[PDB]
This record gives structure tokens, C-alpha cells and sequence, in this order.
């Protein structure tokens, strides 16, 4: 069932939906400035009225809904991919030749 | 965060409508009972410090009702806070009543 | 009293170890009552008033 | 501290002369209280750890 | 995952801050305002704040 | 006597007659002020006529 499913594809013929790669490395959330906030005053909140509306989709979803937001944005990006392929002739020798 | 209604089929099917378009906190809704009570107690002469206390470091003030499960009881989801008979608020609040 | 008054010291929490009540003059009440008012200052500080 | 690599000081003990002692002369009874002080079980004006 | 080639990384890095701010007295909100919940005069109460 | 004064109820039916709960932790008397003026006889009874 795996090999049906191309597990003996080229690695290298798996392209992500952009043309590229990533290594993010960016300092994240520890909640000190959160903790710290409501110390010196409880009465307010970090949550805004617009976080609590995306919040309670969250809520109420299914994987199915999810699944064809990114699903389609995996061809939006796909899409916008091939157009710049296409334009900057991205290809093995192209890339080659920069390196 | 919580549809809470009587009917049971109509919290479901409010939540795929515009009922989630417009939100409130529970602080911000706090701070509002706060400020008029403090404003309204003030004007009967009572000067209660539920107000001062607020807004002290070391100090919280929150809502009666919070503690309870809002999911357990919904069939008493529109029953007001109101305590005291529509007749021993106008004993109190010379002649002045809020319902009938 | 001057035992109570060595150990008297400031505690972790920048708090003092006990609440001074210092009566130079008494109220004109009889010794009984005085005494009544005396058991209940020693439980106003217990929790829940002891 | 004694010699910890082939019996020698490391790079960090070796050449500490040293001074006079250090003599912890408390101005109030706070310091003496606290050394002693037993934070296992009792309130004893200092921190519950356990 | 034969072909991700990705990664993604969170740090909990944590700075200084207050240059003047007295620490003594923030350490005594923390540990008055949380007494309804952890134990107020405890070692973590005093170390967290 | 005790169903009979309505101990059977949904507890949380009883509202307090602000409407809120409350979390006090104020710094109190301690007593250190009074007595310092008491000595200096700066200000030695402090119960006013009212």
C-alpha cells in the first residue's frame, strides 16, 4: 500500500508548494509579559473581541472544513510557484549555474 | 465562549450564524457592573469600597455566578439576576421599580 | 511580657510577627466586661474568629 | 579546595591567596533566626518549603 | 516526510527589564494577589514572582 | 429544622447582595505608629471626641 502510494519517488522531484525550503528560528512566546500584565492590573484581558470570534470557529469545526481551507491554499501557492518558475526559467541548470 | 440556551437544537444551529459576529469579555463585562454599581450606590448614600478594592494590586473582585457549570442547567439560562420582589424594590428605592 | 517583647520580630514578608494594640488609658467598663472584650480580641484574629 | 587534577590546583583555585576571614557581624537578630531556622512544617515567620 | 526539508524552532528567550523598579515590592503583588490559589509565604511563590 | 429553612436548595440560586465576590489583602493596624507617638508625646491619644 505504500508502494502504490509512490513511496519510490525521487525525493528530489517533490517540490513544496513553494519553490522553497525553510529553517525558521524565531524567539517565541514564554509569558512573562502575560503574567506580568495581570499582576498589575486583572481587569483587563490580552484576548481582543476579534480573537474571541476566530477563537469560537475553532470551536465549532470539523477536520473536513480545515482540511479544504489548506488544501486549497496548497494550490493557491502551488500556482503562484509555477508562475515564477515559469518566469525566472527555474530549473536544475538554472540553479546550478547560480551555485 | 458558550452558546447557552434552553433549547438544546438552537445553540447548535446559532452557532453557524451571525450570533458569533459580535463578542464581550467577562473582564470588560465586570468592570462595567463595577463602575455603576460603585456610581449608583454612591447616589442611595452607601459608599461601598467594591470599586476601590478593584483597583488594588493585591485585590480582585469578581462576579457571584462564575463559579457555577453553565452547562449543566441551561433551562434557566434567561432568569435574571434580580433577587428581591418587584414590591420590596420599591420599599427601597423610593417608589422606583425596573419591572413592574 | 518581655519574652513575647524579644521575640518580636520582622518576619519574610516584610510583616511584623504581631498586631500591637498599646493601652495607656482603659475605657470606664467594669472588670467583667473588660475581661468579656479581652476573649474576644484573642479570637478576632483566629480564622474564622476562631 | 585541594588539588583536583593531576594532583594539582585547577585553573581557577590556583593562585587564591586569600584574605582575613569574613566575620558575619549581624546589626539585628534577623541573620541569627534565619540560619537555624527550621522552614519544615512550621510557620516560624519564614518560608513553607518542603 | 521523505521530502520536508523544513523545520521550525520556538526559543523562550527572556530579557531584563525595570531598570528601577524595586523587586521587593512586585514579589509582595504576586504573592497577595495568587494567595487564593498556591500558598503564599512557599519558595516558589517567591521565586516565580 | 433545617429542611424547613430551606437548606434543600440549589446553592446557586443564592446571589450576595453586591452581585460579586471579593479578594481583601490590605495592610493593617500595627500598632508601631501609635506607640512611637505615645513616647514622644507627640500625639498620645488618638480617639477623637466623634
Amino acid at each position: 500500500s505504500m508502494l502504490r502510494n509512490w513511496s519510490w519517488v525521487n525525493v528530489h522531484n517533490v517540490h513544496s508548494v513553494t519553490g522553497t525550503s525553510e529553517n525558521v528560528v524565531l524567539a517565541g512566546y514564554v509569558g512573562l509579559s502575560r503574567t506580568h500584565d495581570y499582576i498589575m492590573d486583572t481587569r483587563s484581558t490580552p484576548a481582543t473581541s476579534q480573537g474571541r470570534r476566530l477563537a469560537a470557529m475553532f470551536y465549532y469545526t470539523n477536520a473536513d472544513k480545515m482540511l479544504s481551507l489548506t488544501f486549497g491554499l496548497a494550490g493557491q501557492l502551488r500556482a503562484a510557484a509555477d508562475t515564477t518558475v515559469a518566469k525566472f526559467q527555474i530549473c536544475p541548470h538554472t540553479i546550478a549555474r547560480a551555485q | 465562549g458558550y452558546i447557552m440556551t434552553d433549547n438544546d437544537p438552537l445553540s447548535d444551529e446559532l452557532k453557524g450564524t451571525d450570533f458569533v459576529t459580535e463578542q464581550f469579555s467577562l473582564a470588560g463585562l465586570t468592570n462595567l457592573y463595577l463602575g455603576y454599581f460603585d456610581g449608583l450606590a454612591t447616589r442611595l448614600g452607601i459608599y461601598d469600597l467594591r470599586y476601590t478594592y478593584s483597583e488594588y494590586a493585591e485585590c480582585r473582585v469578581e462576579l457571584h455566578g462564575i463559579q457555577r457549570n453553565f452547562l449543566t442547567d441551561r433551562l434557566d439560562a434567561f432568569v435574571s439576576y434580580k433577587c428581591l420582589h418587584p414590591i420590596m424594590f420599591e420599599y427601597y428605592m423610593c417608589g422606583a421599580n425596573i419591572s413592574g | 511580657m518581655e519574652t513575647v517583647m524579644a521575640g518580636l520580630q520582622k518576619t519574610v514578608m516584610n510583616e511584623l510577627n504581631r498586631v500591637i494594640v498599646s493601652i495607656a488609658d482603659v475605657p470606664k467598663l467594669p472588670a467583667h466586661r473588660i475581661r468579656n472584650l479581652i476573649a474576644v480580641l484573642a479570637a478576632v484574629s483566629k480564622p474564622n474568629l476562631g | 579546595f585541594d588539588a583536583n587534577r593531576l594532583e594539582d590546583h585547577s585553573c581557577f583555585t590556583k593562585g587564591w591567596l586569600g584574605f582575613n576571614d569574613i566575620l558575619l557581624f549581624p546589626l539585628t537578630v534577623d541573620l541569627f533566626d534565619r540560619v537555624v531556622a527550621n522552614e519544615a512544617g512550621v510557620n516560624d515567620a519564614g518560608f513553607i518549603v518542603p | 516526510g521523505r521530502a520536508a526539508r523544513s523545520t521550525v524552532r520556538m526559543e523562550s528567550r527572556i530579557q531584563s527589564f525595570g531598570e528601577g523598579k524595586d523587586v521587593d515590592n512586585f514579589m509582595a503583588k504576586f504573592h497577595n494577589q495568587l494567595s487564593g490559589v498556591y500558598e503564599r509565604r512557599s519558595e516558589g511563590v517567591a521565586n516565580f514572582g
